[PDB]
């Protein structure tokens, strides 16, 4: 029963927790509650082998900058997340998350995850973004960012529709074995 | 004592130094029944701490502070106006006053530590937490077994072997008898181990044939009625205890282990003594050379000792004060002319101010042995007391009680929450190697103190120490605010020459007894003799849990562990006991022969015969059964002043557990005597089955 420690990081509100809850319970959270720290598990079959997947949820709020890293020791794989409809969270992948993860775990595999895929083509969100002088992050951008931080994989998904969701965790597992 | 929901719900903290330099996120909780304080790491791994093992809780500035720079940074401690002090929590645990473990937690939220510290301590210090019935302790075992699961969410069979280590064979056979997997590397589904399956498992592992004999005398509701009125004296029970209007032997076992059948008159554990009598009319829990953690000549001194003794209700502590060297000129506390380490006088004051009234609201006496031959440092001493103790310090006599001849001392109530300083206010001088040479064996450094200057003198009122001259001299002066201190040797000598006057002296004034200088090993002297004479401050070395301290902790647990016990009215005004040691359960973690000793501590005219059980029939320690005749203590004159000692030892004399119980607090009948450690803390596994009978 091979165990794997997967830590999920990224700006606050990018959808990290919904990512974990939707994946482990196939249910989507009904109330947004900022995370301090949490843990979820899941036994999964990957390439014909049972794996005990430990999912470590972290705080996106910057008030936890010194405390957050306390969950990093012995991490097998990191999921750096950013919202596909939040250029700010995308920029922080390079300005904050990548450097923070590499500082504490220089050799640990990283998987870049673009979240809220369902909203990229959503009309309401776009108008809202246009009013904010913004626009969604495109796949080519995501892929390019992944190359820049040396991510083993770039993956987009939606916790809401679950499209691309399971793939994220299968790859996270395969990045370790 | 009910466990508040938020405690069981849990709170997020960062536990540090559980390793070194390692800070670990955890969710801290107290199970619904108040048995354990346990934290869960992100990896799901759990760590348990018995509520009964906790000695204190601290938050804010009183919490332990991290030293390593790494942790200092993690917690932003070197940051201007941070809020670290609003997040610190420290839980102190340990088998005694010295062997301590500090569990340090830092919360994410602000101000939650205070609630946790106060609520957890209230559970710990609740009299009924330590004095629950046998069934409660057996239940703590079950809760533990079912709470400590593996990754598969099951109970490892290995955990049963660790819980009941004396004989694996018998444990294996017990699991099998309950159709459960017997096998180093099996796990049991928790739903397969509920009550009464656990109960059946216990009955199989620990058969109770002696209880079957009680039946020889099922059991109808009528018989049970006869039993309770004849044996346990001076239908709902059957429904509650019978596993399946008849009571089976197993049902009898659980009933006898239940709360309705307590060996103690539990109301006695609560603060119920009349606290309005004069101070010298009470026995006062006292500590000698409090600052020492070991050894009188070699060993370390620690301000923490003050916290520990005070948290147990000690009301009289000692501070040996010595001058500090320049450039600081800071007074210190140590055992002069030895190799014991030093602590600053100031830290002792800070330790005392913190813990003084956490577990008892009644007055404390600070016995100063002053060797500070420096008016400036003595002024520093007085200053530290006034400023740190603040309003707690009694700086002047009470209006209703002037320091005049014929006036009695105030009562514990009149001095509630007050700290009294015992210091000189007569020969004085500095000690010499030679001067301590011929005192070392008796009075020690206490044999000579320096003169008290103005600053310190002003702080003394109701506890003025003067060298003893004679009982008639004392009676002549008629001053109730003067205290006389004697070594165990001097006090014993006085009892052999003037017992009548010593007894009368204690009705008017205070006498403090302390160990002879020859006890460099910090051993203690038996206190009974002195309490019998009315001596109120019988100071012992709290760091040494030998018999005298075993009895001291036991008797002062009563009256709400306030540290005060009202003397019998015959000591203030100006029955036959039989115990049969029947059997014992899980007495040792290993299979060894065991024996029990029973004796009485009381007045000179009380029964003095001592009893020792025959060795247990074999190395079976799970359920040994003895064949002893009743151990009798005839004509106990004053039950109030006497206590019964029941101690369990394994062959070879290693202490396993005991109970020392004042006679008036004992209930009669068949009982499951839950055993305590030397420091009087409740033990989970060991217990004795006994039969008590009181007659006039
Ligand atoms: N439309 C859509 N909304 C999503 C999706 N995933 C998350 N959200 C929404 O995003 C908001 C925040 O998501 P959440 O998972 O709580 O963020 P977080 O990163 O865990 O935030 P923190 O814990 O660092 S502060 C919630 O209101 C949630 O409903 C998604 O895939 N699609
Ligand atoms: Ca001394
Ligand atoms: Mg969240």
């Amino acid at each position: 029963m091979q165990a794997i420690k997967c830590v999920v990081v990224g700006d606050g509100a990018v959808g990290k927790t919904c990512l974990l809850i939707s994946y482990t319970t196939n249910a989507f959270p009904g109330e947004y509650i900022p995370t301090v720290f949490d843990n979820y598990s899941a036994n999964v079959m990957v390439d014909g082998k049972p794996v005990n997947l430990g999912l470590w949820d972290t705080a996106g709020q910057e008030d936890y900058d010194r405390l957050r890293p306390l969950s990093y020791p012995q991490t097998d794989v990191f999921l750096i997340c950013f919202s596909l409809v939040s250029p700010a969270s995308f920029e922080n992948v390079r300005a904050k998350w990548y450097p923070e993860v590499r500082h504490h775990c220089p050799n640990t595999p990283i998987i870049l995850v673009g979240t809220k895929l369902d909203l990229r083509d959503d009309k309401d969100t776009i108008e809202k973004l246009k009013e904010k002088k913004l626009t969604p992050i495109t796949y080519p951008q995501g892929l390019a960012m992944a190359k820049e931080i040396g991510a083993v994989k770039y993956l987009e998904c939606s916790a809401l529709t679950q499209r691309g969701l399971k793939t994220v965790f299968d790859e996270a597992i395969r990045a370790v074995l | 004592p009910k466990v508040k929901a938020y405690l069981s719900q849990g709170e997020r903290f960062i536990k540090w130094d559980d390793e070194t330099t390692v800070a670990s996120p955890v969710i801290l909780r107290v199970d619904p029944k108040g048995y354990y304080l346990y934290w869960t790491y992100q990896s799901k791994e759990m760590e348990f701490l018995d509520i009964t093992s906790i000695r204190d809780t601290r938050f804010g500035k009183f919490a332990k502070m991290p030293k390593s720079q790494k942790l200092r940074d993690v917690f932003n401690m070197d940051f201007p106006d941070n809020s670290f002090l609003l997040k610190t929590l420290t839980v102190v645990s340990g088998p005694d006053m010295v062997d301590l473990t500090f569990h340090n937690f830092v919360s994410y939220k602000e101000n939650v530590g205070k609630a946790w510290a106060e609520d957890v301590l209230a559970l710990v210090k609740h009299p009924l937490t330590a004095n629950a019935s046998r069934s409660t302790f057996l239940d703590k075992i079950l809760v533990k077994l079912k709470m400590q699961l593996n990754s598969e969410g099951k109970i490892p069979v290995k955990n049963f072997f660790q819980m009941f280590p004396a004989d694996r064979k018998r444990v294996e056979a017990a699991l099998s008898a309950c159709h459960l997997p017997k096998g180093k590397n099996d796990a049991i589904n928790p739903e397969d181990f509920p009550e009464p399956v656990y109960k059946s498992f216990l009955m199989s592992l620990c058969p109770r044939p002696e209880i079957d004999e009680i039946f020889t005398s099922y059991m109808t509701k009528e018989h049970l009625t006869k039993f309770i009125n004849q044996k346990q004296r001076d239908q709902g029970l059957i429904d509650k205890y019978e596993p399946s209007g008849q009571l089976s032997p197993e049902g009898m076992v659980w009933f006898l282990c239940g709360p309705e059948n307590s060996v103690l008159a539990q109301d006695k554990l609560l603060l119920h003594h009349d606290m309005t009598q004069p101070l010298n009319h009470y026995f006062i829990n006292s500590s000698h050379n409090t600052y020492l953690t070991a050894g009188q000549f070699s060993g370390l001194s620690s301000a923490e000792m003050y916290r520990q003794v005070l948290l147990s209700g000690c009301r009289c502590v000692e501070l040996d004060c010595w001058k500090g060297k320049p450039p600081d000129e800071e007074p210190i506390i140590t055992h002069g002319f030895t190799m014991t380490t030093d602590i600053f006088f100031k830290e002792a004051i800070e330790a005392i101010a913190e813990s003084a009234f956490k577990t008892s609201p009644y007055p404390i006496i600070l016995s100063f042995e002053n060797h500070v031959d420096s008016p400036r440092q003595q002024a520093k001493m007085a200053e530290y007391c006034r400023t740190i103790f603040g309003d707690m310090l009694l700086t002047e006599p009470l209006e209703k009680f002037p320091l005049k001849p014929g006036v009695p001392l105030p009562s514990p109530e009149d001095l509630r929450g007050k700290i009294l300083i015992k210091n000189k206010k007569e020969e004085s001088g500095n000690l010499d190697e030679e001067e301590i040479k011929k005192m070392q064996s008796d009075e020690g450094t206490a044999g000579l103190e320096v003169t008290a200057y103005e600053e310190m003198s002003s702080l003394v009122n109701y506890i003025q120490p003067t060298k003893f001259v004679s009982f008639e001299f004392s009676a002549q002066k008629n001053r109730s605010y003067v205290i006389s201190s004697f070594t165990e040797l001097k006090a014993y000598d006085l009892l052999s020459k003037a017992s009548v006057q010593f007894v009368d002296y204690n009705k008017r004034q205070m006498s403090r007894i302390y160990p002879k200088g020859t006890r460099m090993d910090s051993s203690n002297y038996m206190p009974q003799m002195f309490w019998n004479a009315g001596c109120q401050m019988v100071a012992l070395n709290f760091q040494t849990m030998d018999l005298p301290m075993q009895q001291n902790m036991a008797v002062f647990e009563f009256n709400g562990q306030s540290g005060y016990l009202l003397k019998h009215e015959f000591m203030r005004r100006p029955t036959t006991l039989s115990i049969t040691v029947i059997s014992g359960q899980f007495l040792s973690e290993r299979s060894v022969r065991t024996y029990v000793e029973v004796e009485l501590f009381g007045l000179p005219g009380d029964p003095k015969r001592r009893y020792r059980t025959k060795l247990s029939p074999s190395t079976n320690s799970i359920n040994p059964v003895w064949k002893e005749e009743p151990f009798v203590f005839e004509k106990i004159l004053m039950p109030e002043l006497a206590s019964l000692r029941v101690a369990v030892m394994e062959e070879g004399n290693k202490f396993l557990g005991h109970r020392i119980i004042p006679i008036n607090a004992l209930n009669s009948g068949y009982h499951h005597l839950c055993l305590h450690s030397e420091s009087n803390m409740p033990l989970t596994m060991p217990a004795l089955f006994i039969f008590l009978e009181m007659k006039d």
